[PDB]
RNA sequence: GUCCAGCGUCGCUGGAC
């Protein structure tokens, strides 16, 4: 039972007996000094930086104050004057209590005899300080050394300050009436010259049986200090000559041999005490730890209300960083415990103190402000942003990219997992996880924007990592930031426009228009097209779906203007419309904010009706979509792991399509009856389906509102050539939410809003891209009928199926021109294999 | 509401008179100092935007 | 038993009747 108060100043001086956290280890030492002298006798407490050494020493000394040993006031070697010897200080401290007990005597006879006897010793020692502080010998004091004395008849001739001080302690014990006197030194953890004088004095002077010394510090400083002093003994001239590898390693071992012998001789092994960190005190949740600590989060809070430190940090990590109650949030609290105890409260105390006055909520910014100050020195080592008034959304995107570059890992870096071997990178990893969760705070589709720039900007660079030698690393990593413009940007689709050139700089080995989430639609009329394929003409696109088609265009000036159909432009655009809703004026701007004006140049690293109201029919639907967007998206709590995980599914999914539809481009596919036939309107259908697929699995797994997942207990796969993988996940989700009487809008909010997106409706069912698939027609009918419940509109009218499922008609929410479009490099030698 | 005048009778440069807008922040700092007395006691004021910030101490 | 689907450099795996 060790209760702690987070409202007290938590200073070492104010630490009482109730709030002390090292009751067990102190007792092991209090009852260990007494047993020593009763039958070099120097002890050594040990602990890391910020482990509470000073507040622990004062507990031992205070306990011993209340067979009999007296304790001097503790000495801090750092605060002492730079040139004052240690022996001078100890004598003054001893003289204070010796010259205070004499005034306590009641017998006049037993006052002057001892006082004069004691007074003689001080004058005897005062004449011996010549040897301690001097630079050269002087013959004038030779005669003083050769002197006979009637005091104890010193066996050893000369001065020999060791024996002069030895009898002084014996006299002090008689006056103080105690068996032995303890000298306690404090840590040198801020200096490397206070330690050397402390170490030397213990070796030479404090050797008698009437003294017990209790040092304090950590061996790493002491070990580093001694080894530096041993090299000084080697003659300087010897160290320039004889520098051979065999010679250098010869003395390298010998110095380290003298390092360990001297250190072991001074502090015996059977007396060192290691101070337990926060982990061993508490232990694991399932394991057993031999203590129990509870904290306070309220003034005058009842001790019954106090809760374990694991819940005091788990709740902060879970709520502050917005992670699920699981192993992922268990790694953060476990790592956070393995920190100096000084830093632990300053993170913990600051976060809770602000929370109390916050109510008088944006919990992540409370932790963001609190943790930034604590882990501020580790930030500078990785070169992150330091301005506080510029904690902008785009500022974070630069930070993640430069962090993963330093972490030397692109496959896991965007997960923000504190698995980095360096301790500095571990500290900043949790801070970045706090920044990501703070900026979202139920952001109005900024999560969609932050998903692309935050993580896509990282893994796209893996393309250059694959084929790429030290000077070039900073050569590309710098200007690629400049060209792609991360940290400075105006819109999500603006980034996606520059991505097309990045994708198209090096194509697939078969020189085909399919890429990673990219489809090329030819604009130059190729000659003698076999079959019904025609050149992609911009005009034939139907109304109310041209706007969706308009966003999917991205022209790249790379010696020939070629338009690229991209899911990135599609998803990049959704950030633009859902940015802010005040009027229905800029809603149509983003549909053409990237057309006929946005030109993209070759990357430097190449090295080689009236029709004025047809849009307004869809605008009211997009306007109503923002009404649901601006009602539920405020209530979501996006996380720092979804963005690292949604992309990972998406990146692998697209890479499967890229190498699966290369050799399968051939005629008799203008209508897309069956599988194994690759048309342009189906290849793009997969990429938009892949985006809708990765979001579903990740939201169900990791979120905040979804306390417990809603998905089947089976294999998790990605639709690459079919649609059955997507629909079955919908089916198992369906009854499970209805069984618990939980709606989709609350349990799965992130998927719900984006499903009912008017932009993506006319690309989920291309008219000629949908497989006829008399066997698998059951899938698509069941695939679509399920969507009729997730979106209550059911705008299909049941007639648009007939034209696209029987192999003129009027279409509004379906594109009827991509099927006949062609793709560069699409040789048409072979045809459908027999089935 | 923080009422701010522009055409001051003396018309000082920039119309900076006292506790311009930092009044809410100053009261937060002052109250903490008063509560502190009722043992490190050092506070800190970080350098913002490179501002001279000497006028804050005064 | 045959089919659909999925992963690997054909091999391996998943689902249904
Ligand atoms: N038993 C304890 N209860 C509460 N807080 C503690 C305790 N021990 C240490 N601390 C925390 O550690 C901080 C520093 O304590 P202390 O000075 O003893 O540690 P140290 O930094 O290892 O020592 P030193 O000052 O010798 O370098 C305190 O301000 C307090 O926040």
């Amino acid at each position: 039972k060790i209760i702690i108060n987070l409202f007290a100043p938590n200073l070492p001086g104010s630490t009482k007996e109730d709030d002390l956290i090292q009751k067990s280890l102190r007792d092991q030492l209090v009852e260990s000094i007494r047993n020593s002298i009763a039958y070099r006798n120097v002890f050594f407490v040990d602990g890391t930086r910020g482990a509470g050494k000073t507040t622990f020493i004062n507990s031992v000394v205070k306990s011993l104050n209340s067979v009999n040993i007296k304790c001097l006031p503790t000495i801090d070697p750092t605060k002492l004057p730079r040139h004052e010897p240690i022996l001078v200080t100890v004598t003054a401290r001893l003289n204070k209590m010796v010259s205070d007990k004499l005034k306590g005597y009641w017998a006049s006879n037993d006052y002057r005899k001892q006082k004069e006897q004691w007074q003689n010793h001080l004058a005897q020692l005062q004449r011996g300080l010549h040897l301690l502080t001097d630079k050269e010998y002087k013959p004038e004091y030779f005669s003083d050394a050769l002197k006979l004395d009637a005091q104890l008849d010193y066996s050893i001739g000369g001065q020999d300050l060791s024996e002069i001080f030895e009898e002084l302690v014996k006299r002090a014990c008689e006056i103080l009436d105690c068996k032995a006197i303890l000298i306690t030194f404090d840590d040198i953890d801020t200096q490397f010259d206070a330690g050397w004088d402390v170490l030397e004095s213990i070796r030479k002077f404090f050797n008698s049986r009437k003294l017990v010394v209790v040092a304090t510090g950590d061996l790493r400083l002491y070990s580093q200090l001694i080894r530096g002093k041993q090299y000084e003994n080697y003659s300087k001239t010897l160290l320039e000559q004889e520098k051979e590898s065999v010679r250098l390693a010869e003395r390298g071992y010998m110095v380290e041999h003298l390092e360990q012998q001297y250190l072991l001789k001074l502090f015996p092994v059977q007396k060192r005490i290691q101070l337990k960190t926060m982990l061993q005190l508490v232990g694991e949740k399932g394991k057993a730890g031999k203590e129990e600590i509870k904290v306070k989060t309220e003034p005058g809070m009842q001790d019954i209300d106090a809760i374990d430190v694991r819940q005091a940090i788990g709740d902060a990590v879970r709520e502050g960083l917005n992670l699920r109650e699981g192993s992922d949030a268990d790694m953060y609290v476990n790592e956070l415990l393995k920190q100096p105890v000084r830093l632990l409260m300053q993170v913990l105390q600051d976060f809770y103190t602000k929370k109390y006055h916050a109510t008088s909520l944006s919990v992540p910014n409370l932790l963001r402000n609190a943790l930034y100050g604590s882990m501020l020195s580790s930030i500078y080592r990785a070169g992150l942003n330091y301005e506080q008034h510029r904690f902008g959304m785009d500022s974070l995107c630069k930070d993640i990219f430069t962090y993963v570059k330093q972490d030397r890992d692109f496959n896991t870096g965007f997960y923000l997992r504190p698995q980095s071997e360096s301790e500095a990178l571990r500290n900043c990893s949790i801070y970045l996880a706090s920044q990501v969760s703070e900026n979202c705070q139920g952001s109005l589709s900024k999560f969609l924007q932050m998903l692309l720039v935050g993580c896509g900007s990282v893994s796209i660079f893996n393309q250059f990592v694959t084929e790429l030698d030290r000077e070039k690393f900073e050569q590309l990593i710098s200007e690629y930031v400049a060209y792609m413009s991360v940290g400075r940007i105006e819109s999500a689709s603006h980034w996606a426009n520059r991505c097309c050139a990045v994708v198209a700089n090096s194509p697939n080995d078969e020189k085909i228009g399919v890429f990673l989430g990219m489809v090329q639609l030819n604009r130059k009329s190729r000659q003698h097209m076999p079959g019904g394929y025609k050149k992609f003409n911009i005009d034939t696109e139907n109304g109310l779906a041209k706007a969706a088609m308009a966003s999917s265009l991205s022209t790249v000036a790379s010696n020939n203007l070629m338009d690229f159909c991209s899911v990135f432009n599609l998803i990049g655009a959704i950030a633009d419309i859902s940015a802010c809703r005040c009027e229905r004026s800029a809603i149509t701007n983003a549909f053409n904010k990237v057309i006929a004006q946005t030109t993209c140049i070759v990357p430097p690293w190449s090295e080689a009706q009236d029709d004025a109201t047809e849009f307004s029919d869809a605008i009211t639907k997009v306007e109503q979509w923002l009404k649901n967007v601006n009602e539920i998206e405020i209530g979501i709590r996006p996380s720092a792991l979804l963005i690292g995980k949604v992309w990972s599914r998406f990146y692998f999914n697209l890479n499967n399509v890229a190498d699966q539809h290369k050799t399968r481009l051939y005629r008799n596919a203008e209508h897309g009856r069956m599988a194994s036939q690759s048309n342009a309107a189906k290849i793009m259908r997969f990429n938009v389906l892949a985006f809708l697929h990765a979001v579903l699995v990740e939201e169900s797994l990791y979120h905040s509102v979804s306390d417990r997942e809603y998905i089947g207990e089976g294999l998790r796969l990605n639709p690459v050539t079919s649609v059955d993988e997507f629909e079955k996940k919908i089916k198992i989700i369906g009854e499970k939410l209805k069984a618990d009487n939980k709606t989709w809008k609350n349990t799965h909010p992130l998927f719900f809003l984006l499903i009912s997106c008017p932009i993506l409706h006319p690309f989920i069912f291309p008219v000629g891209g949908i497989n006829c698939s008399v066997k698998a027609l059951n899938k698509e009918t069941s695939f679509n009928k399920l969507i009729d419940e997730i979106v209550g509109d059911k705008l299909l009218s049941d007639e648009e199926w007939d034209y696209l499922t029987k192999n003129q008609q009027i279409f509004q929410n379906t594109i009827t021109s991509l099927n006949s479009s062609t793709i560069v490099g699409a040789s048409y030698d072979k045809d459908t294999p027999a089935r | 509401k923080i009422i701010i005048n522009l055409f001051a009778p003396n018309l000082p440069g920039s119309t900076k008179e006292d506790d311009l807008i930092q009044k809410s922040l100053r009261d937060q700092l002052v109250e903490s100092i008063r509560n502190s007395i009722a043992g490190r006691n050092v506070f800190f004021v970080d350098g913002t935007r490179g501002a001279g910030k000497t006028t804050f101490i005064n």
